[PDB]
Parts: C-alpha cells; structure tokens; sequence
C-alpha cells in the first residue's frame, strides 16, 4: 500500500543516483581520453583502447540501469492506478521517451580505430583544409546530453519537491534563488562549451586561435553575451554549430535578467513604509529650510527697498522669486509623498 | 505671492496659535543685529498683517 | 438574410483555400526552377521555359481568385449595409487594397531569357566583381510575399475567430500560444531568409562562402539573434538587405520575449498558495532548529563558565550570538511570509 | 491682463515657427552646398561663396529671431510673476540657455575657402592616409543641432498641450502613439547619420566602402540595432563618432520598444471578457467530449472483458486511463478560467 | 553609552575618509609613473624610483588606516553586543574580510626594475609577438580594486543612511535617482577601462590601433554596448579579459534600464487625471464634429436624391457610411476612456 | 442607421428637451440658402420623427 | 476512477435530474447496434448505479 | 538578548501552558548524559525563570 509506494520512491531514488555517477564517469573518461588522444599518445595504442573500453563499460552499466528505473517506474504506475498488466502501462508516449534516453546515453566512443576525412574551408581566409580526423569526436560531443541525469537528480533529491511537472519546478526555482540559476547554468554551459568548440576544432586550427582553450572560452563569452566574434571565427562546422548554440542560450538567459533585475528592483510593503518615512523626514527639513530662505528674501527685498538703492532690491527679488518657485516645489513633493503613503 | 508668504508663515507657525514668537524668528535664522531690526521694523509680537505688511 | 450571409462566408472560405494552394504552387515552382537553373541547366532550355510557364499559368488563376474573393467581399459589403449599387462599397481604400493584391500576386519570373549586367564590390576585399545575371532572381524574390494569404487562411478558419481585426487576433494568439507564433514565424523566416541570401549570392560567390545553403543558414542565425557577421558579410546588395531585414524581426523577436517571459515566470493565484505552502512548512522547521541551537549554545556558555576555562566559554559566546543571529533572521523571514499569505 | 498674456503668446507662437524656416532654410543649403562642392565645383568658385552666403544671411537673420523670440519669453515672465524690470528675469539659467542656442545656431560654414590637414589611419588596414579637407566640413556637422527648433515648434503647436514641461510632453507622447514616435525619430535619425558619416567619410574612402551613401545607410543601421560592423569600419573619427552615437541611440530605442510592446500585449478589461467568453465556450465542448470518450472507452473495456479475449480488454483499459487523465486536465483548466472570470 | 557608541561612529566616520584619500592618491601616482614610463624615462630612473616610493609610502599608511578602521568596527561591535574579549567578535567570516581588503589594498608596484617576458599573438593576423614587459604593469591593474573605499565613505557619509545594507541602500538609489547611479558608473567604467585596455596594450601594438587612448575608448564603448569589436580585437589576455568585463557589465547596465525606463513611462495617478482630462476635451469635440458630419452627409444624400441624379446620390451615400462608421469608432474611444475615469 | 442617426441626433440636442432648434442646425454646420432649405424640407421647429424622414 | 465516472455521468445529465436518457446516450455518441446493445446489458432508463456496474 | 531567549522558549513550549517537559527537552536534541546534567543543574519541571537562570 502505502509503504510499498514509498519502497518504490526509495529505489527509484537510488538508482537515479547510480545513474549519474556513470553518466559523470562516462563522460570523466571521455574528456580525458580526449585530451590525452592527442598529443600523450595515439588512437591505436593500448592506452586508447584501454581507456575506451571503459567508457564502454561504463555505458553497458549505465544502460542497464535506465531500463531498471523505468522498470520502477513502471511499478509505480501499477500502484497508483492500480493495474497488473505491463502493457497497461506501456503508452506510446512513454516507449518514445524510453527509447530516447537509450539513445542518447548508448553514444560513445566505440574502441577501435576508425578515421573519416574532415574538410572545412577555414575563415576569413577561405583556404580549404583536409585532414583525416578520427571518428570518435563526432561520438563524444553527443556525450554531454546525459547532463539531464543532473535534472532527475535534482527533481528525486528536492525537500521542496518529496502538478509537480519540470514547469512549476523550474518556474519556483528562478523565485527563491534566481541568482544561482542562471550563474551555475551559465558557468557550466561556459566550460562544456568551449571545450567542445576547442575539441572540434583543434584539427582544422594550426595557427593556435580557438584551439587554444583560453581563447575558446572568450570566444564563447562574447558570443553568449552577443558582443561579436571579432577574429575567432570557427572554422568548423561544429565550432560554428556550438556558437550559435550558446548566441541562442544568451538570448534567453539575457532575457530572464531582464525580467528578473525588474522583479528584484521593486520595493516591498516593508521596505515601501521604510523609504517613505525617510524621504518625508528628508521633505520635512526641506520645507523648513524653503520655506526660511523665502522669508529671508523677502525680508531683504524690503530693507534694500527703503536703501534708495536700484540695483539691490533688484537682486533679493529676483532671489525671493526662486526662493519662492523652490518653495512651491518642495510643497508639490511633499504632497504627493502623502497621498503615497495614505493610500 | 500672498499664498506663498501665507503658507510660509504657516510653516514657521509650528505651534498653531498663529502667531509668531521672536524664539521662533531667531531659530529659523539659524538653517543678531539684523533680526531685532525686523522684529522692531515689523512690530510684542508679530502676526500675519504685519508678515504681510513687511513682505509687501 | 442570415443564410445568405452565412453562404458568402462559406464561398470566400473556400476561395482563399485555393488562393493559398496556388499562392504556394506558384512559390515551390519558383524554387525548383531557380535551383535547376543554375547546375542542371540553362536559362534557355525548354526546361526552363516549360518550368516558367507553370508559374504564370499558375499566377493568372490565382489573380482570377484575388479578384473573385474580393467580389465575395463586395457582396458581403452589399447584403450587410444593405446596398445594392457596386459604387457605395468601391472606396479609396478598398481600391488600393485590391491593387496593391494584384502588383504582389503578378511578380514572377516571366517567360523569356532577359538579363541584366550586376556590378558588386565583393566583401572584406572591395574587389569590384561583374557578372551579367538572369533577370528571373529579382522576380523571384518578391515571390515570397505571396505569404499574405497564410494570414487570410488563417483568420478565415480559426475556430475561435469564427472588433476582429488582426490586432486583436494577433494580440490573443500571443496569449493562448506565445511559444508557438513565436517558433513557427522564426523558423519560417529561417528558411526563406537564407535561402534568399543563397539565392542572391550564387552569382558574386566564387569561394563557396556565403553562396553555401547551411553557411547562408548561420549568417541569418547569427544576424537574427543580433551577434554579429564575422566573416559572412554579403557582397550584393540583396543579401545585405535580407541580413538588414532579418536584424530588423531580430530586434522585435527578442522584444516579445522579454515581454513573454516575464509573464510566464509571474506565479499564479494557485501556484502562489502552493509556494506559500511549501516555504511555511521549510521556516516552521527551521524556527525550531534555529531556536533548538539558541538554547543548546546558551547553555553550552554556562557549562564551561563554571569549568574555570577562558577559551571554551568564549567559543560557545561566539557560537551563541551567531544562532542568535539566524535565529532573529528566520523569524522576520517567516513573519514576512505569514504577511503575504494573509494579503 | 489676459489677452495681453495671449497676444504674447501668438507671437512667441510665430517667432518659432520662422526660426523653423530658416533653421531647416540654412540646413538644406548646406546639404546642397556640401554635395555639390565635391564634384560639380571646388571650393573657391563664385558659386561656393554665394551658397555659403546664403547660409550666413540665414544664420543672421535665424539669430535676431532667436534674440527676439526669448525677448518675448522674458516679457511673458514679465507679465506672469508682476515684474518690470529686466534684471528680475534675467537669471544665471537663462542666460546660460540663450548663449547656448545663439552658439549652436550660430555654427555654419563660413564664406571663404580655408583647410586643414585632415589625418586618418584607415581601417581593417591601419595604414595612415593624409588629405586637405576644408574647413567646413567640420562646421556642417554642428549645423544638424538646429532640429531642436522641431522640438520647441511641435509644444507651442500641439492642440493638447495649449507641469507642462518636456518631460510631461514626452511621456504622453509615448501614450498616445508610442509607434509614431519610435518611427519618426528612428527614419529621421536614419537619413541624418548616414550623410554625417558619408560627408565625413569622403576624404579618406578611395574604395567606396562607406562614402556611397547607400553603404552608409547599412552601417548605420546594423551598429543602430547592435548587430555589428563586418566591414563597413569607419576611418576617420567624426564617422566613429557617429557610429557611437547611433549605438547608444540604438540601445536606447531597443528598451523602449521592450517597455511599449510589454504594454501592448497585455489585455484590457473589455478584451479579456471577451477572451474569457470564447475560452469558456471551447472548454465546454471539451468537457463534454472528453467525458464522452470515458463513457465511451469505459463501457468498451466491459464489452472486451466479456469477449473472453486478452489483448481487446488491455487495449481499452489503456486507452479508457488516458480519457481519463484528459479529462481531469480539461476540468481543471475550466475551473481555473471560472476563478478568473469571477474575480 | 549611546554617547559612546555615537563616538565610534565618529571615528570610523573620519577613518574612511582618510583611507579614501590615500587610496585615490596611491591611485593617481601610479597611473602619472605607469604613462611617464613609457616615453619620459626609462624604468631603472630615479624619476621612477621616487615615484614608486610614494605608492609604497601611500600603500603602508593605508594598511595601518584599514587595520585601524576595523579595530573601531571590533569596538563598535563590542558595545551593541555588550562584550568584552577580543575573540567574541573575530569570527571567520570577519577575518577572511579583513584579510581580503588587505591583500587587495597591498598589490602595488613594489620599488626596484623587475621585467618578464610578455609573449601574445597578434589578432586579425595571429602573427606572435614578444616583448619584455616590466612587472609592475600586472601590478598597477588591481590597484583599480580599491574603488570599494567610494561605496564606503558613500554609505557611511550618506544623510539617509544615519536592515540598511548594501542590498537596500543599492535599490534605493536606484529609485531616487536611477540615471545618475546609471550614469556616473558607466562613465567612471568608461575612462577607467579604457586605460587600463589601452596600458597593458601599449606593449604589442605598434600600430597605434589600440594604444591610442581615443582608440581605447571607442573599443570600450562598442563592447559595453555589444554593438562588437570592429577591427579594435586587443591582442593580449589582458586587453581581452577588460574587454570581457565590460561585456558583462554592459549587458547588466542595459537590463537595468531596460527595468528602469519601463517604470519612467507608466503615468502616476496625478499625471492620469490630468492626461484622462484632455482626452476627455479632445473627445467630447470628435464626438460633436463627427455626429455633425453624420447630419450633413445624410441630409446631402436626400437632396441629390430629389435631383433625379444616380451618381450624385452615390458618393453621398458612401460618405454618410463612413462618417457612420467613424462617429461609432469615436463613441466606442470615448466610452472606454469614461469606464477607465470611473474605475 | 436607425440607432446612428438617434445618436446623432440627440448629441445634437445638447439641452435635452428633445426639439433641436434652428440655432443648433446653424451652429453644427460651422465645424445659408442650404441651411434654411433644409429647416425649410424638413419641417417652427424639427423633431426626432422629421429627422429620420429627412434621413430616409 | 469512480470520482471520474461520476463527474462524466454528470455532465452528461444536463437535465439535472440524475437519470439519463436513452435520446441523450445516442446524442453523446455523434461528438446504431453498439448504443442498443449497451442500452440493453446497462438496463426503462439507466441510472448511477447502473452506470457504475457497466464501468466497472 | 532576553527577548531572543524567550523567544526560543515560547518556541520549544509547543503545548503552551509555560512549562517545558523533559520530553521536550529530550526531543530538541535530536535536531544521554549532558541533558540529565542540564535538567538537575536547571531544576520537578523547568519554568521560564530557570531557563534565564541558566542562560545567564
Ligand atoms: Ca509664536
Ligand atoms: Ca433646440
Ligand atoms: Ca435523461
Ligand atoms: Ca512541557
Ligand atoms: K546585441
Ligand atoms: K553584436
């Protein structure tokens, strides 16, 4: 009953926690297996081989592992709704979704050496350039989809959360803390992209402009804010694919700022009642002292006009007049300040 | 400019009686010679048609 | 009466259906014919002529069907203000209108081989470049503004429609669906802005930059979201009028989003009572921890007090005024909310 | 008394609008003055001096029009606040704001043929190139601040208008006809930054790059919508200055529009009754399905069990759940447009 | 007492202060020795020496003011949580910040000739470039750091100021006063980015395209406002990271306004009543000239129709039609402007 | 047209006694022979009822 | 799931009177030899607790 | 520092009769010895005046 659905929470919990620790390890070893491919050694040594075979390792384990979660979530759905039969449960929608995440998590690089020949023509200078590239980075970049194992996470591990679709999670989230969303997204989407547009174009790159991992980075910040592209214009059709991806990314995440520095600029009730009682202090001094210098003016103004003088009464008038327009001023101020705070 | 020198003196009438009182003329100097001159040129006490003389 | 109103309905419903069918016949001929123009063969081959002969006979039917909906509209006009006389609903607006219908829907590439000398400065080189190009590609072009009567589909088919003008209709459709108009219309123009940019730049591209399909897809892509050029700046004039154009809806796509996804991250009355819900349970249990610790470090301070130690009380000290600290800063948290959920 | 105050105000009324006359008068002679100089003549012809007479026998007579216009302002202020003598008006703001006018409207090309060593180091290429440029190429430019008349003519003449200062003026405007505003200034800033930047950009463009007026108009439009420069980089400093000043322009005008179709999006009080009522309709007829297709799929997975067949009965059961679900979905987007339409 | 507690207001008043002179001094004598390196003397002058000595003195006296500064926020904290011991208010978070503004204010350029070589290639041409730079040129771009001491002696100065932390006093100047905030700080990040793009460039460009101040300034403008880089690309990492810098907080400066014009253009309830007044005059009149055309296109139907005329009956019937349409519009504007009055 | 032409007629009508006078027919024309040819065709004075026969 | 049938058999009863009519079983199927036969196996009028059975 | 210490007392008396229960003492720690100690060193139940006993 009861208990037997918490059972299953449990261990959909646990399994979704294993998930992702291969689905780091898998992609772990790829980015080292990567970075070492190139220069520590080459494809056809028993480093490349051992070290892909345990991505491949990691991704049998992995695969096993989405099909037992999805297999408890298929219990959890007899529990609920009370069925026996599998196929009762086995919709169309969920097979796709089933089918989907396989998928996505059964692409690696496969061990074993196999090359394709990559030509791109380079920019700003349109010169074709051939090299014969191995397969396995078109195989690693897709590796990076498994990041949604970090979401399922998230959801399985909430306090908050244990409808409660991804909608209404990711909608509180950007409430209670809108910072942190959008700067460990930001920051994350910072390094996995410039190392793919550094891992994609370090074949067609010998001059050392983007396949430096320094100048990656920069050419993935200024495309993310919509600065440009100056001179790090990508070669490849990868290294162009993954800026355009991040422009896309930096126009919705400058458009959550957007409409997040206006939420957060707003004053509350509490802190409304505590600046209007500042600013009527600032205008009650104010009227004070206005109020004094119009006086004052036209004082003087009077002690000038019995001097017999002409150009001295001229002066404390036209005095008395700003005195007096600064005066009306303050009172126009002041007013409006109290009907705020009445109302 | 007789509204404005009204509503000045009202500002300076803080305690509501309607007339003013020589303390209150020296304190709103302070934001010697010169005030006992107006006191005496606009008088024991001033009010409104003598604010209103001075100012005119 | 009333049916026979409704029968002019029925009549100018089924007359911008064909205009539509036409409308894109007329556009997909046009296509087909410019691509095979430039590899398959020559502009006066009898392909060509044969090809350029099924969009004019497609535009005269089409402008039959302008002229036939327009009258159906005329009819309308008569049986809802009761007129009779053609006059009284032939008003200047009207008149212009329904030309300004016919000059859009009779640009085509007309049948014939006519050319015209096209001089350009080639871009980042300021080379001069002269080639004598077909006449048929400015025609082309305008072809696309055949698209109007999608609109017109749209609005005399919707369920919902059927004032009602196309503000209001454009206005609810930003509503009901924002993430739809907003990703249909964008990819739309993806398409036809850099096919366009292909189809202009075929003639002064030698180096296979911009006359590229999926390089003429990233210069609108990256001109669309406001990135930049880089190295993909046209050498003609059409294609820097397309790129101009495409900054133009750029600038007001990237406005309705912001002005979208402002509204869909604002919590509902439901999901706010559901917000506050979840954060009172999270500050009731967090006012007894904080509380829990203010007595366990008070008490803590008194037992090494009494043990004749100088810096064991002065940690506790220090530990007790920080929970009492939390402890103050949890309870205006709380009261905050218990304000909010009471308003 | 107050037709004495009304006189005035009918000639400080007129006296701008001749200072518009001449003021746009002495603008268009430059415009014609400056083109012309470059290639239909040279600077020391008799044609030159006699147009750039004609620009200082405007700015003459533009000038005692300015001078004559604030002498009817101060005796406004004279008739307003009571006053007779000049020096009561003539306060430190108002003088400062009289020189500036009579210093901006007193700059234009002086007759007589003098030059100046003009210095620039082209771009893209950063090779020095030096040139005799006249000196009245840099006095055209200041001759563009005269537009302020515009402004001054378009308060004293607006029906709604006859506190009322600009700032009022500027904000109704935004209210009444946000697009007008956002339409007018944008075109006319278009045209006039795109001849500054070609006028200034003539001396030192050998490859007509920027010079043509055409190639000027896309430089200015791309930095105005913060897209980016590609090639069309300016040389000289007087066309990077303008470049900078259409970008902040363009940064300015691009958070209007944000802020004017964020209020054009939202529905008024007699739109949302009416969208309340159509949603209310087509949930009603979703109602009324969907719990026709749980009547429907519930009585056919009876009729299944009864067959003594396995997989009908599965089939059903699967299909009579999703009705279900459906169902409840349509339910509860139906009590929530109640809740709306209630409040 | 209070009168105590007033006192260490007193002096951390005074302390901020004098650390805000010593550290624009520190400051000012670094940027006057880092541009008179360059061309005046040589590094190994005794010119540099001194003046070198003078930011070690100003570096020295600062420290002992900042160490002093906090020993009076130590006092003050003793007295409002009534302690004594030293160590009741040496938390970790106080010390971790207290060591942060010493380490920032102790980064100075250290007396005495040290040099590193500086190797970065060229951009737009990637041509590498060596030179041998000296070490304080990393040294004098973090002095730029003690800035903080403005937002201090700002806070501790300000009249409304004497919870109140930075978060509050922050939002609040954005209300008051949201242009000058807007204004100063892009101004002040103007010249001070500028700078420091144009020193630590000065080494590898011999072109004069960025160290040229002007230069610098127009390459800082184009970033901030994400317009791009044109062919001012810096050529080092520090040029570059500037440039970055600015980026980010020119796409902060421009959501900010874009959340601070939105809230300048909504009309307050005063300027609502007098904008609802004159819509109400300008509609009242429409309402009167637009029925009165409604009489006359009318009645001049009738007399035509008497005339045995068919033309002239015609065009006064399609007048009266639309003056009938045009006086509905209107009714239907004033009705909407009453239901808005009213409410 | 019937509902329009009542709409206008009775903004004409600005003293409500529902008889719009010869003054009024004179003055919304401002915004001679043919005035008075109207008053004439339409009638001492015009009513709701002659104003649809006018309009008709 | 009996909370769900009630409320479909509910909005299928727009007379209100909690029993469903046979005219209204033919209507809610156009949205000849099934309706009879379930008519048949459900029954002169079927009710909730008819409904209720046929479902389950 | 009183008021935050009756604060966190009214917090711990859930029951709200004023005296806190060595139940109540036991349950806040799992938020042996050492809480035995500090209910004789407090102390046959434990009021408001105690609890500031022991705080101060
Ligand atoms: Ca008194
Ligand atoms: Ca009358
Ligand atoms: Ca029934
Ligand atoms: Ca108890
Ligand atoms: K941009
Ligand atoms: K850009």
């Amino acid at each position: 009953a009861l208990r037997r659905r918490r059972a299953l929470f449990e261990k959909r919990k646990r399994l979704s926690d294993y998930a992702l620790i291969f689905g780091m390890f898998g992609i772990v070893v790829m980015v080292i297996e990567t970075e070492l491919s190139w220069g520590a050694y080459d494809k056809a040594s028993l480093y490349s081989l051992a070290l892909k075979c345990l991505i491949s390792l990691s991704t049998i384990i992995l695969l096993g592992l989405i099909i037992v979660y999805h297999a408890r979530e298929i219990q959890l759905f007899m529990v609920d709704n009370g069925a026996d039969d599998w196929r009762i449960a086995m919709t169309y929608e969920r097979i796709f979704f089933i089918c989907l995440e396989i998928l996505v998590c059964a692409i690696h690089p496969i061990p074993g050496n196999y090359t394709f020949t990559w030509t791109a023509r380079l920019a700003f200078s349109y010169a074709p350039s051939t090299t014969t590239a191995d397969v396995d980075i078109i195989l690693s970049i897709p590796m990076f989809l498994r990041l949604y194992l970090i979401a399922r996470v998230m959801l399985l591990h909430s306090k908050l959360f244990t409808n409660f679709n991804t909608r209404f999670v990711m909608k509180t989230l950007m409430t209670i803390c809108p910072g942190t969303v959008l700067l460990v997204f930001s920051i994350s989407l910072w390094i996995i992209a410039a190392w793919t547009v550094r891992a994609c174009e370090r074949y067609h790159d010998q001059q050392d402009v983007t396949s430096n991992f320094l100048g990656a980075m920069w050419l993935i910040s200024i495309t993310f804010l919509s600065i440009g592209y100056g001179d790090m214009v990508p070669n490849t059709y990868c290294g162009k694919g993954v800026c355009l991806l991040t422009g896309i990314m930096g126009a919705g995440c400058t458009a959550l700022v957007v409409a997040v520095v206006a939420r957060k600029l707003e004053l509350t009730k509490a802190e409304k009642h505590v600046h209007n009682f500042m600013m009527d202090i600032q205008y009650t001094k104010e009227m004070k002292e206005s109020a004094a210098r119009v006086l004052q003016e036209a004082w003087m103004f009077y002690k000038h006009t019995r001097r017999k003088e002409s150009h001295a009464a001229r002066r404390h008038q036209r005095k008395l007049l700003a005195a007096i327009n600064a005066f009306r001023q303050v009172r126009l101020k002041h007013r409006k300040l109290r009907e705020q705070v009445n109302s | 400019s007789e509204e404005e020198i009204r509503e000045a003196f009202r500002v300076f009438d803080k305690d509501g009686n309607g007339y003013i009182s020589a303390a209150e003329l020296r304190h709103v100097m302070t934001n010697d010679e010169e005030v006992d001159e107006m006191i005496r040129e606009a008088d024991g006490q001033v009010n409104y048609e003598e604010f209103v003389q001075m100012m005119t």
